[PDB]
């Protein structure tokens, strides 16, 4: 679920889904 | 990470606001309705606590003006994907549900009571099915600053916003690495920072250069970009950009393309990985203090650049124009030595403190400019503006020319460090690395911090941090050959294996519980030596690296983010015994960069008087600051072997006799 | 000169002087007390007259400016006058914002690499200073005058006792403490210890002297707190055996006893002065206090200071090997914390449903969830308290008086309990899981607003105490002790110890601050002809423990208030002095010394008032 | 109060640095109130010694010599 | 009873093993931590000084052609390891170009110096541009700040690196113990020592003893 | 004792204060002297600090 | 009765107190014998003399108020109030 | 490299003493106390009493009959006895007296070889009719050796081993303070402090200490030859 194309992989302690990215900061 | 926050403040004060003394202490305190517009935590430490704040992730401002905030409305006790944004009014208006709270997969709520958010400060269980509205993600009340925080829910108020202000003020390094433990919320961060550059279009690129890039469309129209070098930063730091894309990769649109400061490989890293270990060491770490290992000074592991600037300028006058000229009256040929036929000093050369840098003649005297004291370095580019090539300079000047002075310096005693919890220090000193404690296989650790400052200051996260770290760096492999342990039930299923030197993330307020760190901790890979060092628990048995026998009880060690604060050494130290002075005031100068000495406040003199000290406070007050002939007259005898002559009548005192005298106040002396 | 900046104000705010530095603090753990480091940097710039004219006496120059170009440029052949010169030259070290008189002490300097001041640890709390960024500047005396000034009043080792009350402040602080706990704790069934003869074995555990205890601790047979019987020869035994042993003939050098003890305990009290009686008890903070005490009013400041210097080094050693860490199996749950949590919760939802009938209000609900909630923390930390061995770093931490408090230890393994509003009530919604277990997103929301509403009090207290100080010291400047002595007769009396109707004596619990230090008036004639105190005879711990003994419990003492002295007191009526330990000498200055004792602990006040603005309208 | 108690004092130049300096300097003027250097405040702002510790006239003026006894043994 | 050591070796393929015994209890561990105070900081070597570089003037810049500034390619350098036979500053050259990639082995050193890791990646190259850089290599022990080259007062060309001389890499030690009631209460010591390849373990054993034999000899002369 | 009710037609000394607060410092002057009021303001003042537990003389 | 000291420190306090009636009067009281050994060092080219050199054997290149101090502590100073 | 030659300097005292060595490389310091100090504590060979027997008594629990002393005050006195052998194998020695008077180490007879180098040392004293035979042995060792290592000793009456001491220096103690030979201003400056018995002198036992190490690290560089400063 990287949006960015090539960004790093780094698996995380993910339990619960986000329904929305985050917006433009 | 600092301009970003910059540019996402909520200021309070200023025009068209209150002020300080006006402004409330209530109006400095939460509100119930600040969960989700404005940050609780992230806040200056200064007097301005309260007054300045910080949008929260998620929030958006209306057309109007009011914030906002995302909502899932729940129909008839099942959740929707679809989302409306909502106001304070409305918001009060509906029953906000808990996003922790359990929800099945079909929508349902397992459970039949679910606690939730009432009108104000009211928080109390109702059925499942008269809830209306679910909040999206736990992390929607966190700033931008604290959300890359780890294990934020394990500190305290004070110690995180102490720690989310901490992480503004790290110092861009010269070789970044990304943290091992960090939230989701990196990457991110830095895409929309604005300070790496990303590709438009999908397309192939050509060649790469240290300072260009070419990359080829798909369309077939070529584009280039150029990246800034060692250009000083607003602050005086050094910015640049490396890229990391090889020669025949078809990159596609949206990938990062050049890492700029604080990055590595498209993500931020503000800091490095050291190895910390926890115990109070000869009281070198005595209350905060820090010790290093040599090995960080020789590796350049925390060197950093500092890039100064300097510019002196010729203006002119009504009894002539000042010129910038390579001669200058009496001076000997060595010292201008450095300047090149126009005037300047020429590129790439070692300049000293007290130096000069630029010769320029007043109509002839000299007043050529000169490094401050307490400069040093080369010199990496020279700007030049004349008014003869048609550059717009101010009115009144012809000729204003700055110079770079760039520095490179190493971590050295007397700098502070602090993780991402908020725990500050200084480096108390550094250890040669043959002195170091050292695990049971020979690697010295680099840091030891003291133990009796994390109960105190009840900041605990950290040391769950750094047995995660550990965890993370030494890679692990859950066995899973009879099943999945119950304690890693809900581990996802791609976590079980990892390689060494694996990155990992806890999003905030969802992250690894202590039964996971328990589990992970007793499935580390062995080194490749074939023995595990730390235990369960996570301690080690060490080896003392002076008297070379063990320590009698286990030590904790592992891996922990470290940053560099921007409150350096060389800065600060500064002296002065004999210099300019002031010619208003006939007192020395102030400030490091003038060469001044430093203040003597009241409170100086109430204590002095309390000792019952008298030819002390009398120097201090007459020989070392006022009286001009005192000053030269104690000069020269110390020059010489020559008591010291006793002062004279501070210039003060006869200022205010020659003064008082003018209001007809006839001001006797009566030396009888 | 009318105003702010009016020429008569201006000329007293201070003025910017020569010979200064300011730079960075760090605790340096190798210094003596009389001691402090200064960066070569800052040494060689700030005594370069004296290293100019002392090299061109050595003729490696020929003229000043030679001199002077050569220190410019650092030849290496400065170093060795720069060292040849501050043999013996004191500086002054001043932390900023000074604010009583042991803010500005005279250390000897001492060249060290580097670009921070080194420190003494145990002066820090002199400056209250941090070592996490703090700065002080450094001044020099330049006259042979000002040289001996700072040598004699103004230097660290003189300077022990705090004048605020006649006890020392410079005393192990913060960790040591820990250090001191460790050596001189007792264990049972440990390797090694004493035992007695059973049957056909001797009796194990004795051994001829403290070298042989050493060697066998240093070989691996006898841990450093163990039950033992060694046979010391250079400590006085305690008095209980002193008289009994010896038969009060006096001990001296060269005689043995068999004693019993543990070998941390002598290794312990081999640093204390010579003669000192044995000292057989565990060290809790409050027992090291009353040793300094009793040190610091039976033996002269100067050994004081040294046995101080020796303990510190002693406390920073033995610290490192006390194997006191932090780990997530040292913080422990409570094993039936849940059970306890139900049945409080339970009884909540009863008093919920007595609310739900309507009889009750929104008050009386609040009043009984909060009290319920108080009770359950209460319970919840007594468990939490039965639970921890005394093995946990936090326990030990914690129990031996180095910092901190259990309510903190409670938070953080316990519950944290209800927590403070903006309001300064208490929320009805209590906090149910510890730092440990990890809270939730609504508990840490509501928790923010005690630590906001701590940084808004520290913040408007350090300025209200400022201002105070400040016009206490203005109101007093010209007190001054000008007389030897007024020859006055009225003494103001004072209840030393009231004489209980059933028990013989009970000591008043403020003789401690009244009546320790004050000149007696008359002689306190036992009941008897014997005079136990005689008149003029200034008071203090001997004494004091003396007329205790002689069951005297109304006493007239000579006091300042009454003072006949025309200008100033006459120093027989003030009393014994607090940083020189003996009657105060005429000239000294006593109105700033008041001002600033008086002053400097109104950071602590905060809140009919009872805080600093109570003491603001009381003076007023 | 201590500012009441403070205000008024009997050295003129002391009273003129606390408040209300013109009234109490023309009050002084008219009476041509010479004061001693006396008290602290005034004595450090004029610069001199300070009459308090080192400073009283019972020891700024010592005449200390070797023993007799010290020099003729050299 | 009574027997002097003897010292064996135990090798592997870069990091061999030291076993010492028999030693008298409550003694191992003592040597064990002064032979590896020794080893770590008082083994001399060599390693580069300062570099030249052509058509630059300083460090903070670039040159046409590469894909990494002059920061980057002096910290890859820094990584490089030679051994000097000869005690005065002698000189390299590493002339490369055209696109490719640019090692360690393409140094071609004087007599009387060697590379020992050809595989080192220092940078590389885009067509444009060239490069021809020129390298000091003196000898000495420890450990000295870059800045020793900038009092010497050279030309603008010279940019001073710092230079660390030290070929060992990791030391470590294990005792083992032999607590029995019998008179063969001793301990063995097992030492383990990694070296950068410059030099074989044993040379800098032997090093280091000869160190700390000199420096033990001012006691044994009777006082 | 301090638990006792203010009682009617019992007798009290001079100067002592009927009811809980804190007596104007210039009554008590008058009615008594400058040796009480300063008594009590010293041992008021050092009640009230006495109370952050801090100790001074 | 005590281990010897180091540095700045020797002699003590209490020691010298012994002699001079207060600690204020003590200050004054070596400053000026130091002012006087400084002036005797200065007329060392040509003889002029005010004032007696040390009195006690100095140690090498010390300042002259330590000289003070450590013969004061000797008793060999008389002085007038 | 020369750099610059160590040299040891010395202080005096009845029977105690301050050797110091001054200067050295920075980080040496350590490296040369630590080591020292533990061959001079553990390397110097000696003579000391390792078991006793008291004919009078059938055990350790009571006291000798007709004795002031107790049982362990005898074996504590008996134990600081400063006894020198020349001799490897276990030699014995005998004490023996009658009526009232005390005894002092000077009276036990010696055998050939060994001596006692402090006979005015007190042991006990006797009421009168008062008898003690104690036959005590005495071999040569090194360091501290405890009795339990010789618990296990054939099979005897009233053999009661003692913790012996086979070493002739019994405490010793060092720091490391910092001197400045130019602009390093680190280089550390070792203070020893040794106390021997009387079989010794503090600048022999250094001298024999320095030679165990120095033939100790011979081995060291005998592997291959190089060479360092002085
Ligand atoms: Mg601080
Ligand atoms: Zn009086």
């Amino acid at each position: 679920n990287n949006s960015v194309p090539g960004a790093p992989n780094r698996v995380s302690f993910a339990k619960l889904r986000e329904p929305l990215e985050v917006p433009g900061l | 990470l600092s301009g970003l926050t910059h540019k996402r403040r909520l200021s309070a004060l200023g025009p068209g606001g209150l002020s300080r003394e006006r402004a409330g202490l209530e109006v400095r305190d939460v509100h119930p309705s600040h969960y989700g517009r404005m940050c609780p935590i992230e806040t200056p430490e200064g007097p301005n606590i309260g007054l300045i704040g910080s949008l929260s992730v998620y929030a958006r401002v209306n057309p109007f003006g009011f914030i906002e905030t995302p909502y899932r409305k729940v129909v008839d006790g099942v959740v929707s994907d679809e989302i409306v944004y909502l106001t304070a009014d409305e918001e009060d208006r509906h029953v906000v549900a808990q996003a922790n709270s359990p929800i099945d997969a079909d929508g349902r709520f397992v459970e039949p009571r679910v606690l939730v958010r009432r009108k104000a400060g009211e928080v109390e269980y109702v059925p499942s099915s008269e809830v209306d509205y679910m909040d999206v993600s736990p992390r929607q009340m966190v700033s931008v600053a604290t959300a890359m925080i780890p294990f934020l829910e394990h500190d305290d108020a004070n110690r995180a916003l102490m720690g989310a202000n901490m992480q503004r003020q790290a110092v861009p390094l010269v070789r970044s690495e990304a943290p091992l433990v960090g939230t989701g919320m990196e990457l991110r961060a830095a895409i929309d920072a604005g300070d790496v550059v990303v590709a438009e279009e999908s397309g192939v690129i050509e060649e790469v250069s240290a300072d260009y890039i070419t990359v080829m469309h798909d369309n077939g129209t070529r584009r280039t970009y150029r990246m800034r070098k060692f250009a000083r930063s607003n602050h005086g730091t050094c910015a640049n950009q490396c890229p990391i894309v090889d020669a025949g990769d078809r990159v596609e649109a949206g990938q990062v393309i050049a890492d700029g400061p604080c990055t590595d490989d498209g993500e931020m890293a503000l800091g490095k990985n050291l190895l910390v270990a926890i115990m109070p060491w000869e009281g070198h770490n005595y209350e905060d203090a820090i010790i290093l290992s040599n090995r960080l000074v020789e590796e350049d592991v925390l060197t950093s650049i500092h890039i100064e600037e300097h510019e002196i300028d010729a203006r002119d006058t009504k009894l002539g124009a000042e010129e910038i000229t390579r001669d200058i009256p009496n001076i000997s040929d060595e010292v201008l030595a450095d300047l090149d036929e126009r005037g300047i000093v020429r590129i790439g050369a070692e300049v000293r403190d007290g130096d000069i840098l630029v010769g320029k003649v007043t109509p002839v005297r000299d007043t050529s400019l000169k490094v401050p004291h307490g400069e040093s370095g080369k010199v990496i580019g020279i700007r030049v503006f004349s008014r003869e090539d048609e550059d717009e300079l101010p009115a009144g000047v012809n000729e204003l020319v700055r110079v770079y002075v760039a520095q490179k310096r190493k971590i050295s005693d007397g700098d502070k460090l602090a993780g991402r919890h908020g725990n500050k220090g200084v480096i108390g000193k550094i250890l040669p690395v043959e002195d170091m404690p050292f695990l049971a296989d020979g690697t010295p650790v680099d840091i030891i911090l003291n133990t009796h400052g994390v109960p105190r200051r009840m900041n605990i996260g950290q040391i769950l941090e750094t047995h995660l770290g550990w965890c993370a760096h030494s890679g692990w492999k859950v066995d899973a050959a009879k099943g999945v342990p119950d304690w890693a039930a809900r581990l996802p299923d791609e976590l079980l294996e990892a390689q060494p030197n694996a990155i990992v993330s806890t999003p905030v307020f969802d992250g690894a519980q202590e039964a996971e760190l328990q589990g992970l901790l007793s499935c580390t890979l062995p080194n490749r030596d074939g023995d595990v060092l730390v235990d369960a628990d996570g301690k080690a048995m060490l080896f003392d690296g002076r008297s070379g026998e063990p320590f009698p009880y286990p030590v904790t060690v592992g891996y922990m983010y470290i940053m560099k604060l921007h409150h350096l050494v060389d800065d600060k130290i500064h002296a002065r015994s004999t210099g300019p002075y002031s010619m208003i005031t006939q007192q020395p100068l102030g400030g490091k960069a003038q060469f001044g000495g430093q203040r003597f406040g009241e409170m100086e003199c109430w204590a002095m008087q309390a000792y019952g000290a008298a030819y002390t406070l009398q120097e201090l007050l007459t020989i070392k600051s006022d009286d001009t002939v005192g000053r030269v007259k104690v000069y020269e005898a110390i020059v010489k072997g020559e008591n010291i002559p006793e002062p004279g009548i501070p210039e003060s005192f006869k200022v205010l006799l020659k003064e008082l005298q003018s209001l007809c106040l006839n001001v006797e002396v009566l030396s009888s | 000169l009318k105003g702010k900046q009016g020429r008569f104000r201006q000329n007293l705010l201070g003025k910017r002087v020569d010979y200064s530095g300011r730079s960075v603090i760090v605790v340096g753990p190798q210094l003596k007390l009389h001691q402090c480091g200064l960066p070569k940097l800052m040494a060689l710039e700030l005594f370069k007259p004296f290293v100019m004219k002392r090299l061109v006496d050595l003729n490696h120059a020929q003229n000043i400016k030679s001199a002077k170009r050569m220190v410019e440029r650092q030849r290496p052949q400065v170093w060795d006058v720069l060292e040849e010169v501050i043999a013996e030259h004191p500086v002054l070290l001043n932390r900023a914002p000074t604010l009583h008189r042991l803010g500005i002490q005279a250390f000897e300097p001492m060249l060290v690499e580097g670009k921070a001041i080194q420190l003494h640890p145990l002066v820090c709390e002199a400056f209250n200073a941090d070592f996490d960024g703090d700065q002080m500047a450094v001044h020099l005396p330049l006259s042979a005058e000002a040289q001996a000034e700072a040598r004699i009043l103004m230097l660290s080792s003189n300077n022990i006792l705090s004048p605020a009350s006649g006890r020392p402040l410079a005393m192990p602080r913060l960790d040591m403490v820990t250090g001191l706990y460790y050596l001189t704790t007792e264990v049972p069934g440990d390797t090694g210890e004493y035992q007695p003869a059973s049957g056909d074995h001797p009796e194990t555990g004795v051994y001829s002297s403290p070298a042989e205890a050493i060697m066998a601790a240093d070989r691996g047979v006898l841990s450093v707190r163990a039950k033992i019987k060694v046979r010391l020869t250079q400590l006085r035994p305690p008095v209980e055996i002193e008289a009994e042993l010896f038969g009060h003939s006096g001990w001296q050098p060269g005689d043995a006893w068999m004693a019993e003890t543990t070998l941390g305990r002598v290794m312990f009290n081999e640093l204390l002065p010579l003669g000192y009686p044995f000292v057989n008890k565990q060290m809790h903070k409050k027992v090291q206090a009353a040793i300094i005490n009793d040190l610091a009013e039976r033996y002269p400041m100067i050994v004081v200071a040294q046995t101080v210097d020796k303990l510190k080094d002693a406390g920073f050693y033995w610290a490192t090997r006390s194997g006191v860490t932090v780990s997530m199996a040292d913080v422990l749950v409570p094993p039936r914390k849940k059970e306890i949590l139900d049945h409080y919760e339970e009884r909540a939802d009863k008093v919920e449903k007595q609310f739900q009938r309507g009889a009750l209000n929104h008050d009386e609900r609040n009043e009984a969830l909060v009290e319920i909630w108080k009770e359950a923390t209460d319970e919840v930390g007594q468990a939490l308290r039965e639970h921890y061995p005394d093995d946990n770093p936090i326990i030990t931490i914690v129990d031996s008086g180095a910092t901190g408090n259990f309510t903190q230890t409670r938070t953080l393994a316990g519950m944290k309990g209800l927590v403070t509003n903006p309001k300064g009530e208490f929320i009805p919604r209590p906090v149910k899981s510890s730092f440990r277990e990890g809270l939730t997103v609504l508990e840490y929301f509501i928790n923010t607003h005690g630590a906001r509403k701590g940084l808004a009090d520290t913040a408007l207290r350090t300025a209200d105490s400022g201002y105070l100080t400040r016009r206490l010291v203005d109101v007093s400047q010209d007190v001054i002790v000008r007389e030897h002595d007024c020859q006055t007769e009225r003494g103001i009396v004072v209840e030393l110890a009231e004489r209980a109707p059933d028990g013989t004596l009970i000591r008043d619990p403020y003789i401690e601050t009244s009546a320790y230090a004050r000149t007696l008036g008359t002689d306190a004639v036992d009941e008897a002809g014997n005079v136990i105190v005689e008149r003029g005879q200034d008071l203090g711990d001997p004494e004091i423990d003396a007329l205790l003994a002689a069951g005297i419990t109304q006493v007239k003492v000579r006091s300042v208030l009454t003072c006949a002295t025309s200008t100033g007191v006459c120093a027989t009526c003030y009393g014994r002095s607090m940083a020189t330990g003996k009657l105060v000498d005429i000239g000294e200055a006593v109105g700033i010394v008041a001002a600033q004792s008086i002053g400097e602990p109104g950071t602590q006040l905060t809140m009919i008032t009872g805080g600093l603005p109570r003491v603001q309208e009381l003076f007023e | 109060g201590i500012t009441k108690a403070s205000l008024a004092t009997d050295s003129w130049l002391s009273a003129a640095s606390f408040q209300e300096t013109t009234r109490v300097l023309t009050d002084a003027a008219i009476n041509c109130r010479s004061d001693k250097l006396n008290g602290l405040k005034e004595n450090v702002i004029i610069g001199k010694l300070i009459p308090a510790g080192t400073g009283i006239n019972r020891y700024r003026n010592i005449a200390v010599q070797p023993t007799e006894e010290a020099r003729a043994a050299a | 009873s009574q027997r002097p050591t003897l010292s064996e070796d135990v090798l592997t393929d870069n990091r061999s093993q030291f076993v010492i015994e028999p030693l008298e209890p409550g003694f191992g561990y003592t040597l064990g931590n002064s032979l590896r105070r020794t080893l770590l900081s008082s083994i001399p070597g060599a390693a580069v000084t300062s570099i030249r570089i052509d058509g630059v003037l300083h460090e903070f810049t670039t040159v046409p052609g590469v894909k990494e500034d002059v920061t980057e390619i002096i910290l890859n350098l820094k990584s490089l390891v030679v051994s000097s036979e000869e005690d005065e500053p002698v000189t390299m050259y590493l002339r490369k170009q055209g696109p490719g990639e640019v090692t360690a082995g393409d140094i071609v050193p004087p007599a009387g110096v060697t590379v020992h890791n050809p595989g080192m990646h220092i940078a590389t190259l885009n067509d444009k541009g060239k490069l021809e850089v020129e390298l000091v290599v003196e000898r000495g022990r420890g450990y000295v700040p870059a800045v020793q080259n900038r009092a010497s007062g050279a030309e603008i060309g010279r940019i001073p690196v710092d230079s660390i001389y030290s070929p060992v890499l990791k030391v470590t030690y294990k005792v083992d113990a032999t607590r029995v009631e019998q008179r063969t209460d001793f301990d063995k010591l097992i030492l383990d020592v990694e070296t950068k390849n410059s030099i074989s373990p044993r040379d800098a054993l032997a090093s280091a003893g000869k160190t700390l034999v000199e420096l033990f000899g001012l006691a044994r002369e009777l006082n | 004792g301090s638990e006792r009710v203010l009682s009617d037609g019992d007798h009290v000394e001079v100067g002592q204060q009927l009811m809980e607060g804190s007596a104007d410092p210039h009554e008590v002057l008058r009615v008594q002297g400058p040796r009480e009021v300063q008594i009590h303001l010293v041992r008021e003042v050092q009640e009230v600090y006495r109370a952050q537990g801090v100790s001074i003389h | 009765g005590y281990d010897t000291p180091l540095g700045i420190t020797n002699p003590p306090i209490d020691e010298l107190l012994d002699r001079v009636s207060s600690k204020y009067a003590l200050v004054i009281y070596a400053a000026k014998r130091a002012r006087q050994i400084n002036d005797y060092y200065n007329q060392l080219g040509e003889g002029i003399l005010e004032y007696v050199g040390p009195l006690v054997e100095p140690g090498l290149q010390e300042k002259p108020l330590s000289i003070a101090l450590r013969e004061i502590h000797a008793d060999l100073l008389e002085h007038t109030e």
